[PDB]
């Protein structure tokens, strides 16, 4: 006659989740130090001056 | 991501890996740097040996 209340289970979530960032702060320094240029754009040129 | 790969990513996370302890020890503005190294002059001389 009454509508079944829903919970979570017995044991604490935050044992299982756990909080740890170091992953996404590895992929933020990933990001990074990727988005600075890392390909050359003169292909075929010799950027050496001459002496 | 690769297992067998040869990759450099797998530093980043030991640089995000930074806690009270490292920000003690490790990093700041006047901090010096390895890598690159303080170039002073030095005197102008010459030796050789003599009976």
């Amino acid at each position: 006659t009454v509508a079944p209340e829903k919970h979570g289970p017995v044991e604490d979530m935050n044992a299982i989740i756990n909080a740890l960032p170091t992953k996404v702060d590895a992929v933020k320094l990933e990001y990074s130090a990727s988005k600075t240029n890392r390909t050359n754009k003169r292909p075929g040129d010799g950027g050496a001056p001459p002496p | 991501t690769c297992t067998t790969g040869a990759g450099v990513t797998s530093g980043f996370i030991d640089l995000a890996t930074y806690d009270n302890l490292d920000r003690a020890l490790y990093g700041g503005k006047d901090a010096t740097t390895y890598f690159i190294k303080e170039h002073y002059p030095v005197g102008w001389f010459t030796k050789l040996p003599t009976m």
